[PDB]
């Protein structure tokens, strides 16, 4: 892993995270000279296009939606379905498949 | 008099839905409705019944659902229209008798297999000729209510219409509503027999509350 | 004058104040001293909006419903005729129509509403046998905690 992110940061230092494709915090990551500007223009002009469009873009009583609309209600709403368990259980009875090919020689 | 509140209630209802095949239906709560003294009114719709000129009829979608039509509606749109599209299939003739024969003689509500075997001479195949009609409809074995051909329509049509104007009246403030702001309102799509006739039938069953106010009768719905 | 009682109770329950506004609250108090139908009429609108889903409208409806209580008295013959309802509705002792949302909401209004049952049988117990009879009843078949 040779090249490095090397994106401007906020702090003026340039990224030094060894990443093979794509900078977690920088998205995609393109070859940077040693002032962080990318080589090819065409790279650095998109680049400036993508920041550009990130850069644009009874009260008084408790409202049962809020505890509904946060992210844990949506999590637990996704793994306590009835498709995640099942599937959940067919892995682990193929992990039971695996402990019960522990027996090769004998009779198991 | 309830033979008045029959006649103008008649009269509310709606011909043209129902394309002239249907005679024109009042249901006894309405009646009482109009005529608060129900044992008055239901005496007075008994000495109707026998005197021949109207006929009862058990609708079935409520148990204490009696249809009220005038003999003469029944016996003109049956002919026609049972004739009519029935030009030729057997049960013409049998209902014929049946018209001829029953309802001058009998106002009663059910027909019982004895009195038409015996009394009327009818037979299983004249009787399943006048099921196949519309004329008749299973009671129990061998047990037969008198009905209207079509009511169907009807029926379907005052249910949905009823339950939307109970829903309407729950939906204004107190689960309460005056009257005239209901009739003035605009009817829903649903309530295809018009307001007036659906208002008469909920304040006569008891359904909604009737308090006589200073801006008028205003309708509540009893706590429940 | 029935617009404006319409829109005063709603500003005090739909608003869910923890505590009655004081300003409305006497506006309230003195346009209901005017007419007694008009007192029914609250009465009316109150019954109204404790039925209606929220604990904490609920609970503004018997706050409303323990002010007029105590200051009025024809106000305490119309309430108790229906106290059943009411202990109903406000003890949720029907397990079948339990008290709405919010918890927090539902128990002050639990709390709140043992307080003043206990408070009315110390005081017009003895004016309504019908109060004294509730009172024994929610202390006795459904065994409610006056001492929480
Ligand atoms: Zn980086
Ligand atoms: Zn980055």
């Amino acid at each position: 892993v040779q090249h490095w992110c090397r994106a401007p940061r906020p702090d003026g230092r340039l990224c030094e995270r060894q990443d093979r494709l794509k900078c977690p915090f920088h998205g995609k990551i393109v070859p940077r000279d040693d002032e962080g500007r990318p080589l090819d223009p065409e790279d650095r002009a998109r680049e400036q296009r993508r920041q550009l469009q990130k850069q644009e873009r009874y009260p008084s009583l408790t409202n049962l939606k809020a505890q509904a609309d946060t992210a844990r209600a949506r999590i637990g709403r996704k793994v306590f379905a009835k498709a995640a368990v099942r599937r959940v259980v067919a892995a682990m009875n193929r992990m039971d498949q695996k402990k019960h090919e522990k027996f090769s020689n004998q009779f198991n | 008099s309830a033979r008045a509140a029959v006649s103008e209630l008649m009269q509310l209802f709606p011909r043209g839905l129902f394309e002239d095949a249907l005679p024109p239906i009042v249901l006894r709560s309405q009646v009482y409705s109009l005529v608060p003294d129900r044992t008055v009114a239901d005496r007075q719709l008994k000495e109707l019944q026998e005197q021949g000129e109207i006929r009862i009829v058990q609708l079935g979608f409520d148990l204490d659902a009696h249809g009220i039509i005038f003999t003469e509606d029944y016996r003109t749109r049956v002919c026609d229209c049972v004739l009519k599209a029935c030009d030729g299939r057997p049960y013409a003739g049998a209902v014929q008798k049946f018209l001829a024969s029953v309802l001058p003689a009998c106002g009663d509500l059910s027909f019982q297999q004895d009195q038409m075997t015996q009394t009327f001479g009818f037979r299983d195949s004249e009787i399943t000729h006048l099921v196949n009609a519309g004329v008749l409809t299973v009671r129990d074995a061998g047990s037969w209510w008198l009905a209207v051909p079509g009511a169907g329509r009807f029926i379907k049509y005052f249910v949905k219409g009823r339950q939307a104007v109970l829903s309407m009246v729950r939906k204004a403030k107190y689960r309460e509503l005056l009257l005239s702001e209901l009739l003035g309102r605009r009817a829903p799509v649903v309530v295809r027999l018009g307001l007036t006739y659906h208002v008469h039938d909920l304040i006569g069953a008891q359904l909604v509350d009737c308090i006589s106010t200073t801006s008028g009768t205003l309708l509540r719905l009893p706590e429940t | 004058m029935d617009q404006k009682l319409s829109k005063l109770v709603e500003e005090l329950t739909t608003s869910g104040e923890p505590r009655l506004n004081p300003e409305k609250m006497k506006e309230l108090k003195k346009i209901c001293k005017s007419s007694e139908e008009q007192l029914s009429r609250a009465y009316r609108l109150l019954i109204a909006q404790l039925t209606q889903e929220h604990a904490e409208i609920r609970l503004s409806a018997f706050q409303i419903v323990e002010e007029l209580f105590v200051r009025s008295h024809q106000f305490r013959m119309l309430v108790v005729s229906n106290f059943q309802e009411f202990l109903e509705l406000t003890l949720g002792t029907d397990p079948a129509q339990p008290l709405p949302p919010p918890r927090e909401a539902a128990q002050r209004l639990r709390q709140a509403t043992t307080r003043a049952v206990e408070g009315w049988n110390e005081k017009f117990g003895e004016a309504y046998k019908k109060l004294a009879l509730g009172y024994h009843f929610l202390r006795h078949n459904k065994k409610v905690d006056f001492q929480d």
